[PDB]
């Protein structure tokens, strides 16, 4: 299928699956030339390939050298993404290969299907979920490894840190998508919420701060407030006048 | 000028012979079709007056044998049969001609329509797509499935068109995924032309046959094959100039012959718009573009 009518629970079952987001593969700054024309300068990108059950993130860093002397880069980027995901699958033992690959953008379907013709039993699916994985590059440690890369590189992460020790995959993914939605909507405000308390640190081997269960509730609340505040700013809506049904819909509706 | 006599016409029926058709009433003194041009394959087709679901026919070449039609009241259809006795066949045809019981194949001298639709079509190649090896003629009908449709049921009663699948290991060389998917030249030139069809004549022969089966029988799988064979050329950056010029002629005559009232069922909007306006060959099909824009501007 896709995810039109939707069952979200399928993400947390025991069928290995990966989300693939290509939104940060081809990244440019647009600038004026000496003659007053416009040119692009590519910067390092990444493929965001996530197992939503385990948290396992396969961050393939796309070094700007990939693009050298190539044409139609936005088109090529899809095919390079598909080439790298197929290489990742082929690199995994049979028992670790995904049964499904969910692409966040429908333009990735043909490229990935064509690269995976050798795997007729791996389903390539779109999603009706509007996932904020573009905001991956707002996670300091991920942005830092991408921008420092001098060569193509794969780096492995657990995007849930140690959360699965305490919460289910469903709850971990809900927390991740709320944090990424907040970073996408107002990065500065989101980082101030996460990092402003001097007493709470990020472990060397983690991406997010070491919040107690009660602190995660406060943070989650502050993130939901940030998203609602920005929706009122955007649409000139008095949020103080909204109900909980109204408020709940706006966050997940997003 | 060859003849396909009929034993009789016991049931009311619309009879097609190539691009022509006429109505026969129940038990009309109709004893067949004379003056059929030698040098081409022909198709004699039927649609029963009492049941338009009965739509079927026979591809034949009068150079291959003496063929006649006889209604079978058990199977409920007009059957083609081969008469092996030359002198009986000549004697029957002579009697029906003298009594003027046959309609004449109504070919206008100036008119090359049928040659233009069947240039590359050979009875020997049709018998490879439609295999009933005991007969010299080939039965097709509206319902017959293709080998590709049967992969996506009866294997004997099927149209063995060459399977074209843009997202198949056959179409895509490992390591050339983007290249082969965006530019179908490898699939057209190496796999299909060099590998399967051996030459453009055979490729055009199946393309033309698929069109004719789509038009005369409303055969849906045939319509899919015709469009897939157009799209495979139009989606290739590298095509021999002689093949582009000939395809433009082939499609021009097909679009010219297509009855206007069937254009909604027989033409795929996506394929034609892609072929004429977005493909590598968008500027290569001058005659086809002009007749399509003048006859079917709504589709485009
Ligand atoms: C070497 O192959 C693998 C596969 C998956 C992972 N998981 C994480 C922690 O990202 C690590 C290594």
């Amino acid at each position: 299928g896709a995810m039109n009518s939707s069952n979200y629970a399928e993400l947390f079952n025991n069928d290995i699956k990966l989300f693939v987001d290509d939104t940060n593969v081809y990244r440019v700054t647009v600038h004026k030339t000496f003659e007053g024309n416009v040119a692009t300068k590519a910067i390092n990108g990444c493929i965001f390939t996530l197992n939503p059950k385990t948290g396992h993130l396969f961050l393939k860093i796309i070094h700007t050298s990939v693009w050298a002397g190539q044409k139609r880069l936005s088109q090529l980027a899809k095919w390079k993404t598909a080439e790298e995901v197929s290489a990742l699958v082929r690199s995994l033992p049979k028992e670790e290969q995904p049964k499904q690959i969910i692409v966040t953008r429908k333009a990735m379907l043909d490229p990935l299907e064509v690269h995976m013709l050798d795997f007729p039993n791996i389903a390539i699916r779109p999603t009706e979920l509007r996932l904020p994985f573009s905001a991956a590059m707002s996670i300091d440690k991920l942005s830092d490894v991408v921008m420092k890369a001098t060569e193509p590189q794969m780096v492995l992460f657990n995007i849930y840190d140690d959360w699965l020790d305490r919460i289910s995959s469903y709850t971990a993914f809900s927390r991740l998508t709320l944090l990424l939605r907040a970073l996408k909507t107002n990065e500065e405000s989101a980082k101030m919420i996460l990092l402003s308390d001097p007493t709470i640190t990020i472990k060397s081997y983690h991406l997010w701060p070491s919040f107690t269960d009660e602190q995660w509730i406060t943070i989650e609340s502050q993130m939901r407030d940030l998203i609602l505040t920005e929706y009122g700013r955007k649409y000139n809506v008095n949020i103080s006048a909204l109900t909980q049904t109204e408020i709940k819909d706006i966050i997940l509706g997003q | 000028m060859n003849t396909v006599p009929f034993t009789s016409a016991p049931i009311e029926v619309t009879i097609g012979i190539d691009q022509y058709s006429f109505n026969v009433k129940e038990n009309q003194p109709f004893h067949g079709i004379k003056d059929i041009p030698i040098g081409h394959v022909h198709v004699i087709h039927f649609q029963h007056a009492d049941n338009s679901s009965m739509r079927y026919g026979y591809w034949f070449d009068c150079r291959m044998g003496n063929f006649y039609i006889q209604y079978d009241p058990k199977d409920g259809l007009y059957k083609m049969m081969e008469e092996r006795d030359g002198a009986k066949f000549e004697n029957i045809v002579h009697n029906f001609k003298e009594r003027q019981m046959m309609v004449s194949y109504p070919k206008i001298d100036e008119d090359d329509t049928w040659y233009n639709l069947t240039e590359f079509v050979q009875m020997d190649k049709i018998r490879k797509i439609v295999r009933k090896d005991e007969n010299q003629f080939s039965y097709v009908d509206s319902s017959m499935t293709t080998v590709q449709e049967n992969e996506l049921s009866d294997p004997a009663h099927s149209l063995n068109y060459t399977v074209i699948n843009f997202k198949s290991r056959e179409a895509i060389r490992p390591g050339h995924e983007m290249e082969d998917f965006l530019d179908k030249s490898y699939y057209l030139n190496t796999v299909m032309l060099q590998g399967i069809f051996k030459n453009s004549s055979n490729y055009f022969g199946e393309l033309q046959f698929a069109f004719l089966n789509a038009m005369f029988f409303g055969n849906y799988g045939s319509s899919l094959q015709w469009h897939a064979m157009i799209e495979l050329i139009c989606s290739s950056a590298t095509v021999p100039k002689h093949m582009l010029d000939k395809l433009d002629e082939i499609l021009y005559y097909q679009i010219k012959t297509l009855p206007e009232q069937y254009s909604d069922i027989l033409l795929n909007e996506r394929v034609w718009n892609i072929c004429l306006y977005s493909s590598f060959q968008k500027n290569s099909l001058h005659n086809t573009e002009k007749i399509m824009e003048n006859k079917y501007p709504e589709l485009l």
